[PDB]
DNA sequence: CTCAAGTACTTAGGCCGGTC
DNA sequence: AGTACTTGAGC
RNA sequence: UUCCAGGCCU
């Protein structure tokens, strides 16, 4: 019920001005605050400490301190953050990249 | 890119393990002894002292040389180098949580305050997470302040038992400057003690302390028996980031440089000396420590400069000297500037002025910036023929290019080559050319906060210094025409391309999702003329309809 | 804030949506698996109009001389009359239909009956329309099965959770639901052949294209939705132009789990 | 359960998981005055058996933690006796899909 | 001795080869990159086998070029000495300090000390030997070597062995 | 530490057609290749640039390129140019 | 040119994986170092002509790794370490999940 | 860029990399050689010890199977020997210069050695042996050793192959032993 | 053991003089 | 600056 | 390069 207020007021602001925007987007948004158990605010306290990797995490205000924290607990980052790769220089798991691609020999053969 | 092959197997990185040098490891990995705090310069004489600066770590000055790695600068990274402190040091950083794992452990024995004997440390001592766990601990028994060898058993509360000894009290904890201080107790005016015992916490002090915390308490708490031991929080042996870390910004020759960086470092180092030498010579040793905490400062403030005990270290000149801290900091941050965010090649920017005989997803590129951004294109039995007109075409008329890449990895520059009107192109090399009409190519016009902020639109390379882009598309980028300009990158795979037309393109991002209705659409002038040609009441004759039929590029020619 | 806090949100090849925890954060995106780029606003008329009104869209009976087909709109119109087994079919769409109705005006308490929907139907028809040069004076040539049977099957196949199982097939149908009811808003036999002489053809047409046009409307498992959701938010922000704390402030307010709100209010009904 | 009218025994409460397993629930009275199940916004929740859980995650590749989260303290949880583990399938209506299929599992 | 491991080995193709005799090239690449080659960890790879079913799954496309890493799971005859293998085999060269003995693709040297000393060492010896009572050791003749330790070099194991103990010596 | 590879072709679950991206992400991946002098499968008419000749083999579904879909967890489905649709 | 922080949003955005990256990587940083398969650092003493390894303290010389980063996370990690903080790369996982 | 040649069994190096044991006919063999290697099938697998010759055949088999693969292709002979020493010395040389590598000087040198020293110059009687000696709860590389190595008395036996000693007993060795060298294939 | 300071953390994002 | 956890403090 | 300052993007 929380949630529903959440977006119910959310969307308030954004028909303040007419503007319309599809459920779907502040839904969204209004979920991932929810979904965490209670209320986790969009903030350097809120979300941005979650057990996301380190690395993610870093790039937005905790930035070196979170690092520290990260070398004291011995984290691990999985590197499956958007971010992760951004920073590593890597082909991130993004639309064209959430897939592999394949020769496969077979296919490569009956063509010819 | 660093050139050169290597026959080492490569990958992706795929986990990113953190932890906490071992002063061993510092060691181990360091090739730079360290010794000396001056930079170089074999006293006077140009080069560089086997002391700080290169006593092996990476060069400078364009040489090989470099401890054999040779590979003149590009290509060998730094290479670490170490310097044994003289006293054990808290890491700036871990100042807190050294402290608060003193809060929560026993000196003399090392042992946990609250062994499962206590029900709410189990609680706590089961808290899956190394910080909501270490979290709920320390709050637990930041509070009991003796260490105790007898509990009420799991069994009635009247048959005590044991576990690990020494119950020597405990002082509550307190920070200030770099240094931690408690105070103890015992009995006040009963038998001796009294009111607290004032005694300050000496790094070694501490060190040792935490290095006979338990392995199994270690963790328990929240840290690592492999990566990164409470033992290690504090530095005894020193890592010493080379050069490239600290580039000696050198102005010709015969003069100075030395980063920011090189400076705090050869400052600790002399702090350091002095101490060492305070020690193993004349020891008025209660006037050591005077000089030792000086140690304890640099090595702080080398790292983290923006404290609380202000003292803000200023490098001579009121500047206050960039702490590494300092370096990644969001935004400009190594980090939020850097890697989020890079400076790039391949990208142009200009003045916009809106053309409406332009294709909705076309953008008049100025053939200044036509000739300056280039496509490596590979030779192929393809274009061999176009790709070599261009090529001999010279990287001045327009279509045309200005390098040409064969296998052996090294780059012939056409403007000025002796053999550029030469140039047999082979299938397989490749030949950076001019963009042509017909490119895909990334426009944008920041601040990118809309998706359809940076859409892919064709090359037509026109005259005049503008990105002369169509009117449509001009509400998506939040574009007008008094004084505005828009960056435009080029994109340099096959596959890269590729996907900026694939996905990107205009006539794609024309009907939007933040709203499910499309972006763009018809404005001004031709809306404010779309009306009035509309309206009952207007009509035209025949001449000027031939000329309108016409105008319409696909009509059927049929009136 | 916003970016940075979904940077990683994306629908994967099972149309979850979640991050780089693999935490789910949206079961069905956008709670019915489909990009919101292909959606307009439809209307679904099977909700508002009086209960009135409704029979005599969507009734249809047989077994009566001022409630069946007059056979000038079907071709086997005279010869259905009275057919009690059709009346059957013709019933149990009927009962739908109003089921629908019931159904609306529950998830929709406001009444309220234009919105955000995959596959236009109005136009997909209306080119049915011309397509087949339709006049509506001579008389149709389907079923009461025809209709009614094949709208059944339409639905069957409009798929966006693929799964094997009950626990995904279960889900299937909830995400689309309302769709549906658009569906046999707009397939309804009296309205299929009444209001727009739908020829054989014609409809068998209609329907594929409804399919298709709906598979096409679904999500693609790529989408960085967070990054998206995100930016047409705090897009619309920059936008806005500014006695209860209005707009940007508040939403400012918002986001930050305003530990008490400047307004307050508290509205009883 | 049980009803207090105006609180408990800090000394009394502290008795709760005194017969494991049979556990015993605290509820307020001025706190069932109204039932907030009943309102407009909260949706219908339904406990889950160890099966249509374990079936929940075997058919959506999920851990446990995976799992969009509710409160063990959350004013449903208590209604429908949540339990730390405990699964739950909220089911609400929806403006896109008409009815959504949503599951927390307790803290 | 002689082992025969089961391994693997990625290999990137060029999209060039991406032809119909891939898996031909392939093949005939891996066994380019293994027959002969040498390690400390699998030793001297002697003989790659079962030509015919070498396994090569589908190799991936990498990101920026389009060349492709196929991980071809293969199996080979192997061979990788010891400490205290005895092996026995022919002589090669012999100097004052010893001879050095071949044992198979590889090389045992014997020192002087590391023999009987009765064992003199022939100076004038065309070729080149070592005599004692009733021996005479050089260019051919065969031994039988107790492997003491080894030493895995660049691409080649080498090992240093005794025929100082009982059973060891000539054959 | 699932050695279980992923899911059989057999059971496949995800979509029967191919996403704006596999299209985008494969008609780059086998033009780079044609461009890298790569084999061409179709009877180009011409066609000397590659992002075509790439579309084109796409449209004879001649592109001997394998998708790997991956999964939340781990497992993943793989697809053929060919079985994969292109109503993209 | 800057290709910041807004930029980068954008692309993800689209889903135009490969292009952030080029221009994260070919058109800007792009670097090339060495690691040991070991301790996730950056030790190895990459002789590239002799081939030596070493990367000695771990001492390997047999097992390592070549990997593409932009050289600004590769000083950003020398950053850290300098800091006494180890950021390890590592070529696979264990994790999994 | 060219992968070095990783094998079938995945230890997680964590850092530690202090152990490394050491390789000693103490039956301390590498761990990329332990008895309970895993088969590339996924499967558990003893290691796999050849004795001289038995290494041999296992070469020279695959290495003519091999030969045939590269004529099936040669489109779109061989067939074997027999036993004579010196005069296969020549035979597979041969061999070696089409199916071989080449420069792959060791796979040659490695072949003379095995073909002069080889114990068991035939098929039958090499599957005899290892009927044999397999089947002596004895660990592969014995099995190879006891296989290869010519041997007389128990004592030059369990000497030069220390590890047996308490393994299997004087008499029962020194059986098989004299089994050997009768078996052992003339010249 | 429960209440009011203490105690610290970004602040949007591109591009274009004087002297450290 | 504002602004939100966290710590210090009189009970 | 760096450090401060100011400026422009209706
Ligand atoms: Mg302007
Ligand atoms: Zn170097
Ligand atoms: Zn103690
Ligand atoms: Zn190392």
């Amino acid at each position: 019920a929380g949630r529903a207020a959440l977006y119910k007021e959310v969307y308030n602001v954004i028909a303040s001005d007419g503007s319309y925007v599809n459920y779907r987007h502040m839904a969204l948004l209004v979920d991932v605050m929810t979904t965490q158990g209670g209320l986790t605010s969009v903030t350097r306290h809120g979300f941005n400490r979650s057990n996301t990797g380190a690395l993610m995490r870093c790039s937005f205000e905790e930035t070196v301190e979170i690092l520290f924290e990260a070398g004291a607990s011995a984290e691990l980052d999985d590197c499956r953050g958007v971010s992760e790769n951004v920073i590593l220089g890597q082909m991130a798991p993004i639309g064209t990249g959430a897939f592999d691609v394949m020769i496969d020999e077979e296919s490569l053969v009956k063509y010819m | 890119v660093g050139q050169q092959y290597s026959s080492a197997p490569l990958r992706t990185v795929k986990e990113v393990q953190f932890g906490l040098f071992s002063p061993e490891e510092v060691r181990a990995i360091s090739v730079a002894k360290i010794r000396f705090p001056e930079t170089m310069d074999e006293t006077q004489t140009r080069a560089k002292i086997g002391g700080l600066n290169d006593p092996r770590l990476g060069s400078i000055d364009r040489n090989l040389k470099c401890q054999t790695c040779q590979e003149g600068m590009n290509e060998c990274p730094g290479h670490f180098g170490h310097i044994d402190l003289a006293k054990p040091v808290f890491h700036v950083g871990f100042i807190a949580k050294i402290k608060k794992v003193c809060e929560c452990v026993c000196m003399h024995c090392g042992k946990l305050l609250l062994d499962e004997h206590n029900e709410l440390m189990r609680q706590a001592l089961a808290i899956k997470d190394s910080k909501k766990r270490f979290a709920a601990i320390w709050t637990l028994c930041k509070t009991k302040m003796v260490c105790e060898t007898d509990v009420p058993s799991e069994d009635d509360p009247t048959q005590l038992v044991s576990r690990g000894g020494c119950g020597n009290t405990q002082p509550t904890i307190r920070k200030d400057g770099l240094k931690l201080v408690g105070s103890w107790k015992k009995d006040r005016a009963t038998g001796d003690a009294d009111e607290p015992e004032l005694r300050v916490l000496s790094t070694e002090e501490i060190l040792n302390i935490f290095k006979h915390i338990s392995v199994k308490d270690f963790t328990s708490l929240g840290f690592n028996e492999v990566f990164s031991r409470p033992e290690w929080m504090i530095l005894t042996c020193l890592p010493v980031p080379p050069p490239p870390v600290r580039p000696s910004i050198s102005f010709n020759e015969s003069q100075r440089g030395e980063d920011d960086l090189t400076f705090k470092l050869a400052d600790i180092l002399k702090a350091n000396i002095s101490l060492e030498t305070l020690e193993h010579n004349g020891a008025p040793h209660h006037a050591i420590e005077e000089a030792e905490s000086l140690l304890q400062f640099h090595v702080a403030t080398y790292m983290d400069n923006d404290i609380a005990g202000q003292p803000q270290a200023l490098q001579k000149s009121g500047r206050p000297v960039k702490s590494i801290r300092a370096r990644l900091k969001g935004k400009e941050g190594r980090i939020r500037g850097n890697l989020m965010g890079k400076r790039v090649d391949f990208s142009a920017r200009t003045v916009i002025s809106g053309d409406p005989n332009l294709e909705l997803d076309q953008v008049g590129v100025p053939k200044s910036i036509a000739k300056t951004l280039t496509y490596p294109e590979v030779v192929t039995p393809y274009n061999i023929d176009r790709l070599t007109q261009l090529v001999r075409n010279g990287p001045n008329e327009h279509p045309g290019a200005k390098y040409v890449i064969r296998d052996s990895g090294d780059r012939i520059d056409l403007r000025y080559s002796k053999r550029a009107g030469d140039i047999q192109l082979q299938y397989g090399w490749k030949v950076e050319r001019h963009i042509m009409d017909n490119d895909p190519v990334l426009f944008n016009r920041q601040p990118s906060l809309h998706k359809m902020s940076m859409m892919a639109h064709r090359v037509k390379v026109i005259p005049y210094s503008t990105f002369r882009l169509n009117l449509s598309v001009t509400s998506p980028y939040n574009a007008d025409f008094d004084g505005d300009e828009m960056n435009l990158h080029v994109p340099q795979s096959e596959e890269t391309r590729a996907e900026l037309s694939q996905l990107c393109a205009v006539p794609l991002q024309i009907v939007s999702p933040q709203s499910n209705k499309p972006c763009m659409g018809i404005v001004q002038d031709t809306l404010c003329g779309i009306r009035k040609l509309t309206l009952r009441d207007t009509f035209i004759e025949l001449d000027q309809v031939l000329n309108m039929l016409y105008w319409v590029p696909d009509w059927d020619g049929v009136i | 804030r916003l970016v940075k806090a979904l940077e990683d949100i994306m629908v994967h090849y099972d149309n979850t949506t979640r991050n780089s925890l693999g935490n789910v954060i949206q079961f069905i995106y956008g709670e019915d698996g489909m990009d919101a780029a292909h959606i307009e606003k439809q209307s679904l008329d099977t909700i508002g109009g009086s209960d009135a009104a409704f029979e005599k869209r969507y009734r249809v009976d047989l077994l009566n001389t001022d409630h069946t087909l007059d056979p000038s709109l079907l071709e086997s119109g005279s010869e259905i009359l009275g057919d009690l087994k059709l009346q059957v079919l013709l019933d149990e769409e009927y009962k739908q239909l109003v089921k629908d109705r019931k159904f609306l005006r529950e998830v929709f308490v406001d009444g309220e009956a234009n919105w955000p929907l995959p596959v236009n139907i109005r136009r997909i028809i209306q080119n049915a329309q011309q397509t087949f040069h339709i006049d509506h004076t001579k008389p149709s040539d389907l079923t009461i099965k025809d209709i009614v049977l094949g709208v059944k099957d339409l639905q069957e196949n409009l798929l966006v959770l693929r799964g094997k199982n009950e626990i995904i097939q279960n889900a299937q149908r909830d995400a689309v639901t309302l769709f549906c009811c658009l569906l046999r808003s707009r397939l309804a036999t009296r309205r299929v052949l009444q209001e727009y002489r739908l020829t054989k053809q014609a409809f068998d047409w209609v329907l594929s294209n409804i399919e298709a046009q709906f598979l096409r409307s679904v999500v693609h498992p790529g989408e960085m939705v967070g990054v998206l959701a995100a930016q047409s938010i705090g897009e619309p922000a920059t936008q806005m132009t500014l006695k209860v704390t209005s707009g940007v402030p508040r939403l400012k307010e918002i986001l930050n789990v305003a530990k008490n709100m400047k307004t307050p209010s508290l509205t009883v009904y | 359960i049980f009803v207090y009218q105006n609180n408990i025994t800090p000394s009394a409460m502290k008795l709760v998981p005194s017969i494991p397993p049979a556990t015993i629930e605290t509820f307020n009275e001025a706190a069932l005055v109204v039932n907030i199940t009943h309102h407009e916004l909260v949706p219908k929740h339904i406990r889950l058996s160890s099966d249509e859980k374990r079936e929940l995650l075997k058919r959506y590749r999920l851990k446990e933690s995976q799992l969009p989260r509710i409160q063990r303290a959350d004013p449903v949880a208590l209604y429908l006796g949540l339990k730390r583990g405990e699964v739950v399938k909220i089911i609400r209506k929806s403006e896109t899909s008409g009815r959504y299929a949503s599951y927390r599992i307790c803290m | 001795m002689f082992f025969i491991k089961d391994l693997s080995l990625n290999i990137t193709l060029h999209p060039s080869f991406f032809g119909p005799r891939m898996k031909q090239y392939l093949k005939t690449k891996l066994l380019e990159e293994v027959e002969g080659s040498c390690t400390g960890k699998f030793g001297y790879i002697l003989c790659v086998l079962d030509y015919d079913n070498i396994d090569i799954q589908r190799g991936r496309i990498l990101p920026t070029d389009g060349s492709a890493e196929f991980n071809v799971k293969y199996r080979a005859v192997v061979f990788k000495p010891f400490k205290g293998e005895v092996v026995d085999g022919t002589v090669v060269s012999c100097s004052q300090h010893g001879f050095e003995v071949q044992v198979g693709p590889m090389k045992v040297f014997v020192t002087k000390h590391l023999m009987p000393q009765d064992l003199t060492f022939n100076a004038g010896s065309n070729p080149p030997s070592y005599q004692s009572s009733e021996d005479v050791i050089t260019i051919k003749s065969r031994i039988r070597v107790k492997i003491e330790g080894c030493i895995s070099q660049v691409s080649s194991i080498h090992a240093i062995g005794s025929i100082k103990e009982d059973y060891l010596g000539a054959i | 530490t699932l050695k279980e590879k992923a899911i059989p072709k057999d059971q496949r679950a995800t979509t029967p057609y191919m996403t704006k991206y596999e299209r985008a992400r494969i008609l780059g991946t086998r033009a780079l290749q044609i461009s890298m002098n790569a084999p061409v499968f179709v009877d180009l008419e011409g066609e000397t640039d590659p992002l075509r000749i790439a579309m084109k083999e796409l449209a004879e579904k001649k592109i001997p390129l394998v998708i790997r879909r991956y999964l939340p967890d781990g497992s993943f489905e793989d697809w053929s140019v060919e079985e994969l649709i292109v109503d993209l | 040119l800057r290709f910041g922080e807004m930029e980068r949003d954008c692309m993800i955005a689209h889903g135009a994986a490969s292009f952030l990256k080029e221009r994260l990587m070919e058109a800007s940083d792009a670097f090339r170092v060495h690691i040991c398969g070991i301790c996730g650092l950056m030790t190895v003493i990459a002789k590239l002509n002799h081939n030596q390894f070493e990367c000695k303290g771990c001492d390997n010389k047999i097992d390592i790794y070549q990997i593409h980063i932009p050289y600004a996370a590769k000083l950003l990690f020398q950053e850290l370490m300098a800091m006494n903080i180890t950021p390890r790369l590592y070529t696979d996982r264990s994790r999994d999940f | 860029m060219n992968v070095s040649t990783s094998t079938f069994q995945t230890r997680r190096r964590r850092l530690k990399k202090v152990e490394e044991e050491e390789n000693a006919a103490t039956l301390q063999l590498g761990q990329e050689f332990q008895l309970k290697q895993i088969n590339h099938q996924g499967e558990e697998e003893e290691l796999i010890a050849l004795n001289l010759s038995e290494a041999r055949l296992v070469i020279k088999e695959a290495l003519v199977e091999r030969r045939r693969a590269f004529k099936r292709s040669q489109k779109k002979d061989d067939f074997m020997h027999s036993e004579t020493r010196e005069k296969e010395l020549e035979s597979i040389d041969v061999l070696l210069e089409q199916t071989t590598g080449g420069n792959n000087k060791d796979l040659k040198n490695t072949m003379q050695y095995l073909t002069n020293f080889s114990r068991f110059r035939d098929q039958e009687t090499v599957g005899a042996v290892i009927q044999l000696l397999k089947s002596t709860g004895l660990h592969p590389f014995e099995v190879a050793q006891l296989g290869s190595l010519a041997c007389d008395t128990a004592d030059e036996a369990k000497t030069l192959i220390p590890s047996l000693n308490n393994k299997i007993s004087d008499d029962e060795l020194e059986r098989i032993l004299k089994e050997l060298s009768n078996l052992e294939t003339l010249y």
